[PDB]
This record gives structure tokens, C-alpha cells and sequence, in this order.
RNA sequence: AUGGUAGGAUAGUGGCCUACCAUGGUUUCAACGGGUAACGGGGAAUAAGGGUUCGAUUCCGGAGAGGGAGCCUGAGAAACGG
């Protein structure tokens, strides 16, 4: 039983290997999360994003589409791998033709519908098996049952109670507090093909969630640091926090009233109230003064 | 009416100025009390009953060391040139700690003939200091804070005490 | 280098470095005692009194100058729940120029006239 | 250089970043798929008799 | 707002304030935010020699002396004894 138990210790952490390596694709995926959400959102901005730059932009956006569909390819391929490995996929004759396709950006678009829904299937017996394993082991099925129904509901079917709420989480993910502005964002609410600026639908920030995943990460990250060193603790995870929001987008002269405030004081409105014309000649003729002055 | 209090500030989260009380006689704080230079004026101010704090308003001399031989005598005071902390401080030449101020060390010189019987050039002292005993204006800090001692306090600056602030001079 | 500022700091000290033993069972490092560094808000070779409370835990941020954030915690023990319950408070304290520190590092903090606000107490040891 | 170019090669710096590490991980992955296991985990190889 | 050092102020540590620096700190273990005649809590206190768990004991949440503003003496105090 001891070879047993702690065989799976070993299984549990080459798992938690595996999951904190994932994680650092989520690093370093970031920087093409940031920048995309400041690309022209609708066609006509696209064209004329593309004629200050023609040449330039032509290469690198034929660059971004092979180092995307390269990298849509090799997910999709790691996905099934993963899935294949871990008895998610049931079919392996299906999944292994997959991995030796060469697949366009629709059919790699088709197979994560197929992916995500057999992860689906795989979940809802998962997470109703283990609700039904921690409760039965924890001993308060016996002494909860009567008073505590809303609380105590199993986790498949907490997870499918949130997700009657589609509406009110989907405004989570508008919410824009880094303040990101897309490339002819104002010419095209004008134009109406499209203001508070913190609920915006077509600037996709999901940091919500991320900062909670990054909260995530610290969490997984301090636990998983106990050896020697994981990945990435806390390097480019606050910092990329920091940078999207200016890293503060404060000055040290303006807290201190060591800069200028150009707002209004609203006690010293109106007690030196303005006179009337307070220049005693008729101010042309010191004009005449001002051009040709009596020192110069 | 400035005040000293602890519960105006924000907390470590910054929690939004709780209001609890207003001010009181414990938490005084008190004018700062800039001095000048000039013949010499004392305030007496009594706090806590019994204990009598000496505001120096204005100061015309101090009690300067030398840490070499580690003497000190009455000298005249000149001006200030330089404070670490402030800059137009030293064009109000009001003399808080830690102010370096010229002095014409007259009696130091005195002392110094009387002590070994030797001209300056015009056991030994390093040559840095001997550029301004012939021009007679002698760099000096402040050790004591002034605005409650009610006296003047300092030491004269010695080896790397001047190359690093001749240094922040220029 | 240690000159940094616009003005040359030194304690008065109440060998040119004057050793203070802390009490509590404690003792210097080395490279502290033989420093160059001077470090007045330091608790060896400083004004600064190292007495009173000890606490032990575990450092979780050293991004900044010369403080450090603590992480200590316990598995709280709510009475009503029956249950050990992890809960961190991460408190500031200084750290003096005497201790390589980096995240990890068990050590041993206490409190010495506490500094800015919530500053509150100061590392003597690593392990 | 325009705000475009710049957004451009800022995604292309995050696609090769992407793009490296999950063939670290995908050869992580493959190393504990496949029964070659490297030099770091030999012991459980002989911690086990049932491989 | 967080620290560094210096200065002022304090009976005194102190970002309490100021100067010049470094940019940071608290959080899914819940930071911040909505409810409370908080005449409700507090072993605060003997008890009630059976009035079910208290009949009773007290601390209790503040500001002010017509109203802002400043000052004053006393080991006591921003006094309802100026």
C-alpha cells in the first residue's frame, strides 16, 4: 500500500509539472492578447491601417498568419495528444487521423467544437464523481442534510448553476479598466459602424479572469516553488499588470500639489470677483507699447 | 494648528478617513521655528508641565569641534552654503542640523599658534583645509537640532567630509 | 556604493564600528560586523534596539530597497468549522544589508521601534 | 514607423514565445508518454518492478 | 500610497509633515463594497438555595456649551472654572 499510495504522488506532481508549464504558454501569450485588442476592429480600418505602411504591414501581417495557423496547428495537435493520453478521447482511430492532417484555419476552428465538447463529457463525470467522493469521505452527508441544501450542491452542478448566468458574466469581460483604445476606435463610433469607457464589447479584456488566474498562478506557483525555483512566480506576471495600466499612471509632483492642478477649487470661485475695465488708458495704445516698447 | 496625529493618514490598505476624533492638547504640532542669523534671541516654551523647550530665533555663534585633536571653541558665524535636504534654505540661512555654514575660525588659528608656534604656509592637517584658512572662511556642520536646544552645534568637516561635499557643492 | 545621498551618514554609536550584542540568543554575521554599509536603522551597529517580541516566517517579496514582505501564516483553527484553515498576513519588515535575501528564506524577524507605519519588526537571522 | 507595425511585431514576439515553450512541453510530455524516461527520474524505474 | 535617507516638529518612534529618490504595497486564505433602535453587544457582575437561559449590577457609540476661527495657564485639559 506504500508503493501504491505515493506511485500516484508521483503522478500528482509530473501533473503539476505539466500544469505549471502550461501556464507559462498563458505568459507568454499576453503580449499578442495586449496588442491585438488595439488592432482596427472593423474592415474599413483595416485598409486604411494598411496604406501608410503598405509594404511593411503586408510582410509582417503574412508573418502573423503563419506563426498563428503554425501555432493553431501544434495546439490542436498537443490537445489531442493530451487528451489521448489522459482516457479523455474514447476514439483514438478518429484523433490519431487528425494529428497527420494537414488542417486549414476552419477545420482547426471544427475540432475544437470536437474537443472542448468530448472535455465536456469528460467533465460532467468527473466533477460528479468527485463531489460524491469528498462528501461521502468528509462525513457531513449525515449531518447536513436537512438544512443547508443551497450551499451544499455537488460540484458539476455548481459549476452548471453559474452558467445559467451567462448574462451578468459575460459583463465581467468588457469591463476595461487598462483603458485600451483600438486603432480608429473614435473614427469608427463616429462613423457608426460600432462615452464610458468602462464597459467596451468589441475591446476584449479578459484580465478579470486572468488577474484571477494570476492570482491563480501566485497561488499555484508558491506551492510549487518548494524544491528549487517553478517557472515563473511572480516575473512578468505583476509587471504585465503594471505596464497595461502605465504602471500606475501617476505622477509624484500631482500628489504632492508639486505639479500644477488644472481643476476647479470649488471654495475660491467668487470672493476677488472681476471688475470692470480696469485699465485706465484705452489698452491700443499700449498695444502700440507692447510692439514698440520704451525699453527695447 | 498642524497637526501630528497618526489617525489622518490612510490606512495600509487606505481606508478612507475614518473621522473619529478632532484635535486635542497631546497632539500639538507645534510651528516649525526657522531660525536666521543675527544677535541672538531665546524663547522658554513649556510642554508637559515641566519640561521647557528653548526655541532659538536667531544665533550668532556656536560650539564647533575639531575631531583631529578633538577641541572646540567659540566661533563667529558667517553664512550657510549648503543643506543636504533643502536648497532654498540655504538662501533664507536659516541654520537647522546638518547645514554646512561658514565660519571665520579666528580663535582655532589662535588656538593653533598657541598650540604649535608655526605659520599656515602663508602633527600636520591634511592640504585641502589649507586653501581657505588665508581666505578665513572655514566650512562647518551643525549637529544639533537648534529649534529646541536653543544652541548651536556642530563640528568642523575633516578628510573625505569635504571631497564628498565640495563634491555636492559643485 | 554605499555614498549615495547628499550627506555623509554615521551613528554616534551612544574600533570604529561599535559591536552591539542583541541578547535573545543572537549573534552577527560576519560581512555585518565587517561592513562597509553604515545603516543607522539597522539593528546591529545602529542606534536601533533589537528586545521584545520574535516571530518567525517566510519571505514572499524582496522587489524594493532595503524592506521586505513576510509572509506568515497558520492553519487557523475555526472552532465552528472543525477545521485547520490556512491564513496569511503578510507584514513588512526591514531588511538590513547583512542578508542575501530571496523569496523563501525561513527567518526570523522582531520588533525594533517601529519604523514607517507599518514597518514593525526586523530580520536577524536566515537560514 | 506606424502604430500598426508595432502592434504587428509585438503579437509576433508572443507567437515565437508560444511557440518555443510548448515543444518544451510537448517534449515534457512525450518523455512521460513514452517509456523512455530520462536520467532525472531513473529511480522510478527501480522504485517500481511493474513499469 | 509604499519604502530610503535627511530636516522640521513631538515628551518620543515615526511619511506625522516637508525635501529629494526608488517605484511600489493588500488581496480567491475575500483586499475594497451594500445590513444592523451596535435602548444592542460586554463573564461587566454577583447570582437567581429551581421566577426554563439571569428577575437584577455596570461598561456602554460621540459632539458641544449660541456659531465658525485662534489663544491662555495646570503633573491635570485644545476648559463650558479664561
Amino acid at each position: 500500500s506504500v508503493q501504491r499510495d505515493a506511485s500516484k504522488g508521483y503522478s500528482i506532481l509530473q501533473q503539476t509539472k505539466l500544469f505549471d508549464n502550461i501556464i507559462d504558454l498563458r505568459i507568454k501569450l499576453q503580449k499578442a492578447v495586449i496588442a491585438a485588442n488595439k488592432l482596427p476592429l472593423t474592415t474599413e480600418s483595416w485598409e486604411e491601417a494598411k496604406m501608410d505602411d503598405s509594404e511593411e504591414t503586408k510582410r509582417l501581417l503574412k508573418e502573423n498568419e503563419k506563426l498563428f495557423n503554425n501555432l493553431f496547428n501544434r495546439l490542436i495537435n498537443f490537445r489531442i495528444k493530451f487528451q489521448l493520453g489522459d482516457h479523455i478521447t474514447q476514439n483514438e482511430e478518429v484523433a490519431k487521423h487528425k494529428l497527420s492532417k494537414k488542417r486549414s484555419l476552419k477545420e482547426l476552428y471544427q475540432e475544437t467544437n470536437s474537443l472542448d465538447s468530448e472535455l465536456k463529457e469528460y467533465r460532467t463525470a468527473v466533477l460528479n464523481k468527485w463531489s460524491t467522493k469528498v462528501s461521502s469521505a468528509s462525513g457531513n452527508a449525515a449531518l447536513s442534510s436537512n438544512k443547508f441544501k443551497a450551499i451544499n450542491l455537488p460540484a458539476d452542478v455548481q459549476v452548471e448553476n453559474q452558467l445559467s448566468d451567462m448574462s451578468r458574466l459575460m459583463k465581467r469581460t468588457k469591463l476595461n479598466r487598462r483603458n485600451i483604445t483600438p486603432l480608429y476606435f473614435q473614427k469608427d463610433c463616429a462613423n457608426g459602424r460600432l462615452i464610458d469607457i468602462t464597459e467596451n464589447p468589441y475591446v476584449f479584456d479578459d484580465e478579470d479572469f486572468y488577474r484571477v488566474l494570476l492570482n491563480d498562478l501566485i497561488d499555484k506557483k508558491i506551492s510549487n516553488a518548494h524544491n528549487s525555483e517553478s517557472a515563473a512566480i511572480t516575473i512578468t506576471s505583476t509587471n504585465a499588470r503594471s505596464n497595461n495600466k502605465l504602471k500606475k499612471n501617476i505622477d509624484t509632483k500631482a500628489s504632492k500639489g508639486r505639479k500644477l492642478n488644472y481643476s476647479v477649487q470649488d471654495p475660491i470661485a467668487n470672493y476677488e470677483a472681476p471688475i470692470t475695465s480696469g485699465y485706465k488708458w484705452s489698452d491700443d495704445q499700449i498695444d502700440e507699447f507692447f510692439a514698440g516698447l520704451l525699453g527695447q | 494648528g498642524i497637526s501630528r496625529d497618526s489617525r489622518h493618514k490612510r490606512s495600509a490598505t487606505g481606508a478612507k478617513r475614518a473621522q473619529f476624533r478632532k484635535k486635542r492638547k497631546f497632539e500639538l504640532g507645534r510651528q516649525p521655528a526657522n531660525t536666521k542669523i543675527g544677535a541672538k534671541r531665546i524663547h522658554s516654551v513649556r510642554t508637559r508641565g515641566g519640561n521647557k523647550k528653548y526655541r532659538a530665533l536667531r544665533i550668532e555663534t556656536g560650539n564647533f569641534s575639531w575631531a583631529s585633536e578633538g577641541i572646540s571653541k567659540k566661533t563667529r558665524i558667517a553664512g550657510v552654503v549648503y543643506h543636504p535636504s533643502n536648497n532654498e534654505l540655504v538662501r533664507t540661512n536659516t541654520l537647522t542640523k546638518a547645514a554646512i555654514v561658514q565660519i571665520d575660525a579666528t580663535p582655532f588659528r589662535q588656538w593653533f599658534e598657541a598650540h604649535y608656534g608655526q605659520t599656515l604656509g602663508k602633527a600636520k592637517i591634511e592640504s585641502s583645509v589649507e586653501s581657505q584658512f588665508s581666505a578665513g572662511r572655514l566650512y562647518a556642520c551643525i549637529s544639533s537640532r537648534p529649534g529646541q536646544s536653543g544652541r548651536c552645534d556642530g563640528y568642523i568637516l575633516e578628510g573625505e567630509e569635504l571631497a564628498f561635499y565640495l563634491r555636492r557643492l559643485t | 556604493t554605499v555614498q549615495s545621498e547628499r550627506a555623509f551618514q554615521k551613528q554616534p554609536h551612544i574600533t570604529k564600528r561599535w559591536y552591539k550584542n542583541a541578547g535573545l540568543g543572537f549573534k552577527t554575521p560576519k560581512t555585518a560586523i565587517e561592513g562597509s554599509y553604515i545603516d543607522k536603522k539597522c539593528p546591529f551597529t545602529g542606534l536601533v534596539s533589537i528586545r521584545g517580541k520574535i516571530l518567525t516566517g517566510t519571505v514572499v517579496s524582496t522587489k524594493m530597497h532595503r524592506t521586505i514582505v513576510i509572509r506568515r501564516a497558520y492553519l487557523h483553527y475555526i472552532p465552528k468549522y472543525n477545521r485547520y484553515e490556512k491564513r496569511h498576513k503578510n507584514v513588512p519588515v526591514h531588511v538590513s544589508p547583512a542578508f542575501r535575501v530571496q523569496v523563501g528564506d525561513i527567518v526570523t524577524v522582531g520588533q525594533c521601534r517601529p519604523i514607517s507605519k507599518t514597518v514593525r519588526f526586523n530580520v536577524v537571522k536566515v537560514s | 514607423m506606424s502604430e500598426l507595425n508595432a502592434l504587428l511585431k509585438d503579437i509576433n514576439g508572443s507567437l515565437t514565445a508560444t511557440s518555443e515553450s510548448l515543444e518544451r512541453l510537448s517534449g515534457i510530455y512525450s518523455n512521460s508518454a513514452t517509456d523512455e524516461i530520462p536520467e532525472s527520474n531513473q529511480l522510478h524505474e527501480h522504485l517500481f518492478y511493474d513499469a
